[PDB]
RNA sequence: GGCUCAGGACAACGGUUGCACCCCCCGCGGCGGUCCUAGCCGGACACCGCUGGCAACCCGGCGCCAAGACGUGCGCGCAAGGGCGGGCGCCCGGGCGAGCAGCGUGACGCAGCGACGGCCCGCCCGGGCUUCCGGGGCAUCACCCGGUCGGCGCGGUCGCGGCGCGCCGAGGGCCCGACGCCUGGCGGAGAAUCAGGGUUCGACUCCGGAGAGCGGGCCUGCGAGACGGCCCGCAC
């Protein structure tokens, strides 16, 4: 039963949006072949996901949910390879990106200590995250995906709202 | 940004362990494409000329080549750049002479000479499996030899011994915990010794731990471990059987030459 | 159409060793198509027990 | 030429950034091919020497492609009459531009040959009884010289019909 | 290969990643099934003979002949592209860290090789872009950007990408110094000096980059925006 449920809440999702009239093209998953949605029995898959390994799993949400990113690394095409950093969110205005502020240290030689530096660095957020400022992220790499996002979010640790800003590497 | 490919190669800019002088002039010899590359070869004019000493210039090495004296895994060879990498056949009928080339403790590459029974093989480190043209299967060996229709129970990084009189498997050695391994790359290039542990890191390099005979141990990385048969070697080694001298050692070993 | 002696060389001539290495061209080609039929073959005999996937001439 | 190089472009902050060398070969472009349905006549494709001696070849006419009913595995050769929406610019419709993306409309006459009569999906029988069906693009002309695609149903069949019912 | 350092100040460059977004001549090793006169096919030009223009540079017309040149092509179905073919919380072979490859089947299309057989695949060198860190001075330059920031769709490219176009939303950077201006600014490996810590320089031998009077465009070719290759404007 609890396979049933999800099948006619996904077939919904498919029909309410052919329903917004408001569009200028259907949006749809390029790995399902449309066509499924007209069978009545539960004898298909209606929705593509993958793991993208390195040992993360993938959100409930992805699984489970109604939308739709050709950019998101579990239900999307793309795929991850190369570095994995961290950092905290600097801001989230854009609709689907994000801004990574990350943390460092640089040391002068003359004078035998430190200094603090950042960098900002911008990401791709799946509808599958939700996030607001000052919550850790973890971003891996992926092709270039756009002027420049060359790094996509694949897990997200709350942080409480009010904490005070520190300086925190990662 | 040049153009096109480089032809050229400037002393100073080749390759360490070939020895060569500095004032022996300004030009290198640029080895050719083939079985070998440049920075895992040797020309075979080096060899021929500031080793054996058979010849004293470039023009009387072309004239041998010309000759057909030399023979690389059977085949006679007319170029002077062609590169010679390890574990090759290099056999001058003319003078009844065999080696093998390998390498030494020190880095360098040298010629073991060996009999008729094992110079008519060739041992060859398996690095890719790929499906070719109509699915059929594949494999690929550091020397460049391509294979159709292998055993399945032949893997990845398994080392392979195949006639050179014919071009076919015979026996193949496992990559495993506890078999003789020689060291091709790297600060430990020539060492001999024994796996004991395999490290393996989630999207970057794999580590092998190897312990020498003597109860030395060192690491490397898996790019450059070459299994040379089960327990004991299966092809002659240098006499010296991969034991790195201290510096102390050398020079003890330098002056009692001297 | 129909000192020294100084004629042009004729071409498009058709000897025996022309025939003779046609015909070996074409017995060569034929062996190596057998041989690969044979390799093939005895490879499909062998994987008795594991899953295979080429492409199955037609005709 | 025409360039798809980014030293013409400003930084992330707004800045110029200043012209280091000359026009380079590897960052090269070239015209559209604007394919155009057919509707000295005939089907008309070039041929483009490429990077590396490969060879690219993009139409400029055709009027032919194939076809496939996914739900019932019937493929055939059908002529398109004509574009009919684009989800990029009415001006491509007006000129009947091919394009990946382009809703079409085919001659029913190979479908309606057989199985006009099975009991398949209903939605596209009552098309067959007529003389076009809808019908999307999926090749890329300009690059393969090929027109293909494969006829609409689902939820995308019910959404261009509800936006190309009221025109 | 050789010459030089004009240009260019989040760029070039140095170290460290990646292409599951890529191209690659020679060489080495494999592979080699081609739908519908083969004792061996067809026509030309070059050089050359005759005949000529023009100060030079340059070429004209007629005429028999060769191919490892050109064209056609004997041949056991095969190029590119396109539709369909896995799951029910996750993990526990051709191959991976990673659903990546290949294959079957339904439709299209007949590309390449073949008048002494090589299309194709792998490696190799090389290139293209790309991740992280470093990368001049002036605050009598404090606010700057408007394809500028992001999303959707198509086109073009060897290929990803505001690279370009249409629509949508608004964003992006900054005293941890943006933007602007200046430089008698090519960068590094390194050189001079000398308790230790440091200061100044780095046209020139090796590597990398850029250029061939200034600014643009292009053919050939695997590979050039080539200049001891061609076309245009300007100045000589
Ligand atoms: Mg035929
Ligand atoms: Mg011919
Ligand atoms: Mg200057
Ligand atoms: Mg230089
Ligand atoms: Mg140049
Ligand atoms: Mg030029
Ligand atoms: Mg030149």
């Amino acid at each position: 039963r609890r396979a049933l449920e999800r099948a006619e809440t996904l077939r919904k999702a498919a029909y309410e949006m052919a329903e917004n009239q408001h569009e200028r093209a259907y949006h749809k998953q390029s790995q399902i072949f449309q066509g499924r949605f007209l069978r009545k029995d539960n004898a298909r898959c209606l929705r593509f996901y993958k793991s993208i390994g390195m040992g993360y799993h993938t959100p409930i949400t992805a699984i489970n949910g109604t939308y739709i990113d050709k950019k998101c690394p579990f239900t999307g095409n793309v795929s991850i390879r190369g570095r994995i950093l961290r950092g905290v969110v600097h801001s989230a205005k854009m609709q689907r990106s994000i801004i990574v502020r990350r943390d460092y240290l640089h040391f002068v030689q003359k004078y035998k200590r430190y200094e603090r530096r950042h960098k900002h660095v911008a990401a791709h957020l799946s509808p599958c995250f939700r996030v607001k400022e000052g919550d850790i992220v973890t971003i891996g790499e992926c092709r270039p995906l756009s002027k420049t996002i060359r790094f996509n979010v694949i897990k997200v640790e709350p942080v409480s709202e009010a904490a005070k800003k520190r300086f925190s590497p990662f | 940004m040049a153009r096109g490919v480089r032809k050229h190669l400037k002393r100073l800019n080749a390759p360490k362990h070939w020895l060569l002088d500095k004032m022996g002039g300004i030009w290198a010899p640029r080895p050719t494409n083939g079985p070998h590359g440049l920075r895992e070869c040797i020309p075979l004019i080096l060899i021929l000329r500031n080793r054996l000493h058979y010849a004293n210039t470039y023009a009387e090495t072309s004239m041998i080549l010309q000759d057909k004296n030399v023979l690389i895994d059977g085949k006679p060879r007319t170029d002077p750049t062609f590169p010679v990498g390890f574990m090759d056949v290099f056999e001058i009928p003319k003078v009844h002479k065999t080696f093998r080339v390998l390498y030494d403790v020190k880095g360098r590459f040298t010629l073991v000479p060996i009999q008729s029974n094992e110079a008519g093989f060739k041992l060859c480190r398996v690095q890719k499996i790929f499906l070719g043209d109509k699915g059929m299967p594949y494999l690929s060996t550091h020397d460049a030899r391509t294979i159709r229709f292998p055993h399945p129970d032949i893997k990845t990084n398994d080392t392979i011994k195949i006639n050179l009189k014919t071009g076919k498997i015979d026996e193949w050695y496992k990559f495993d915990i506890g078999k003789i391994v020689m060291v091709t790359g790297g600060r430990n290039c020539g060492r001999i010794g024994t796996i004991q542990a395999i490290d393996k890191h989630m999207g970057s390099y794999t580590m092998i731990r190897m312990k020498d005979t003597e109860g030395t141990e060192f690491l490397t990385r898996l790019c450059n471990v070459f299994v040379i048969g089960n327990d004991s070697p299966a092809v002659a080694i240098p006499t010296t059987k991969g034991i790195r001298p201290d510096i102390i050692k050398n020079r003890e070993l330098r002056l009692r030459s001297i | 159409l129909f000192k020294k002696l100084k004629y042009p060389k004729v071409q498009r001539v058709v000897t025996d060793e022309k025939y003779a290495r046609k015909q070996r061209v074409i017995a060569e080609k034929k062996e190596i198509m057998r041989k690969s039929l044979q390799q093939l073959e005895e490879y499909k005999a062998l994987l008795s027990r594991m899953g295979k996937q080429h492409n199955i001439r037609i005709y | 030429g025409i360039t798809h190089d980014k030293m013409y472009k400003r930084s992330k902050t707004g800045a110029v950034q200043g012209k280091w060398h000359k026009k380079r070969k590897y960052n090269l472009g070239r015209q559209p091919a604007n394919t155009k349905l057919i509707v000295n006549e005939g089907q008309k494709i070039s041929t483009i020497r490429c990077r590396g001696g490969n060879i690219k070849r993009r139409a400029l006419r055709l009027s032919h492609g194939s076809f496939a009913w996914g739900s019932a595995d019937i493929s055939h050769k059908a002529r398109i009459l004509q574009v009919v929406y684009n989800s990029t610019s009415n001006e491509l419709v007006r000129t009947n531009t091919l394009v990946k993306g382009c809703v079409v409309q085919i001659d029913s006459a190979p479908f309606k040959s057989a199985l006009s009569n099975d009991t398949l999906d209903k939605e596209i029988l009552d098309q067959i009884r007529g003389d076009h069906i809808l019908a999307r693009i999926s090749s890329r002309p300009g690059q393969v010289g090929t027109a293909d695609g494969y006829i609409l149903e689902g939820p995308e069949l019910l959404f261009y019909q509800k936006k190309l019912a009221p025109k």
